[PDB]
């Protein structure tokens, strides 16, 4: 048995696989929605950091 | 109830006394492009009163002589108006038409005119008339224009097909002795939901005729056939810089 904390509070052994993404349904391309114009500050959604 | 009407769209109002009644092409309306039928994702204008009205092209002299005359759509109105700066500011095209002919002449003149829409009236030639060359037309003949083009043989309306056949499309008649104007009101007809409009000519617009104009001397020689046509239900998308051709 486990009893020092250094092995008790352990992620050694965590055989799961920890997966950022999930795999959704996309039977079609997706669909436009309508948009209109966009005059303020702080939301820039055409700038980007490559 | 039936004889008169009046066609009023924007600025504009055509008057008739001696019509016979409005021909709608193959029963359907003109109407706007559905989200599920679009495949263009940009938002198209819609210019509702500056582009969607009547528009005079000329006259053609109804002779003894005559042959007949072809009008192609859209050409016609590239170069007219508010309808042919944004067909050439822009790339895609969508509208139907409202087409009305006039031509007056008296109760002892005698003569009919066979006014149909032809889709996608082709332009053929005669091949050096033994059938070896393989001849094309030019620009100038299939897209004339608003000035139109004179058939050389309209028994085959210049594409190998015959006159007698040509009420399967839309038509009127315009006889003499009953009416002096044919309005057909034509929808986008297309495989696509949008088209260059100087590219890609929808349809045509034939007028022959079929019984020849008759009047003994001294009467009005000059019987004169006039094209006036309103678009419908227009939409432009793609912007860009203004081209001609």
């Amino acid at each position: 048995g486990d009893r020092v904390a250094d092995v008790i509070e352990s992620s050694i052994g965590d055989s799961v696989s920890r997966a950022l993404t999930q795999a959704l349904p996309a039977p079609t391309g997706q669909n436009t929605q309508v948009s209109s114009h966009r005059l303020d500050t702080g939301e820039v959604p055409a700038l980007q950091a490559a | 109830s039936d004889r008169v009407a009046q066609l009023t769209i924007g600025n504009s109002t055509i008057t008739t006394q001696e019509a016979a009644n409005i021909i709608v092409g193959y029963g359907e309306w003109p109407s706007y492009c559905s989200d599920d039928d679009a495949t263009a994702v940009d938002k198209p204008t819609r210019p509702d009163v500056s582009v969607n009205r009547f528009y005079t092209l000329d006259t053609k002299l109804w002779e003894k002589s005559s042959k007949g005359w072809y009008w192609k759509f859209p050409d016609v109105l590239t170069e007219t108006g508010v309808f042919g700066q944004n067909a050439q500011f822009h790339y895609l095209y969508r509208s139907g038409f409202c087409i009305h002919v006039q031509c007056n002449a008296s109760k002892f003149h005698q003569g009919a005119l066979l006014v149909a829409i032809l889709p996608e009236y082709v332009i053929g030639t005669v091949a050096g008339g033994t059938g070896t060359e393989d001849s094309h037309p030019p620009y100038k003949q299939t897209q004339p224009g608003a000035d139109g083009f004179e058939l050389q043989h309209p028994y085959v309306l210049d594409a190998g097909i015959p006159i007698s056949q040509l009420t399967v499309c839309h038509h009127q008649r315009i006889n003499l002795r009953t009416n002096n104007c044919a309005t057909i009101i034509v929808p986008y007809m297309n495989t696509l939901p949008f088209d260059s409009a100087l590219n890609h000519c929808n349809f045509g617009l034939l007028v022959v005729p079929i019984s020849p104009l008759d009047f003994d001397q001294g009467a009005t020689p000059v019987i004169p056939i006039t094209i006036t046509l309103a678009p419908m239900c227009s939409e432009f998308a793609g912007l860009r810089q203004a081209v001609t051709q």
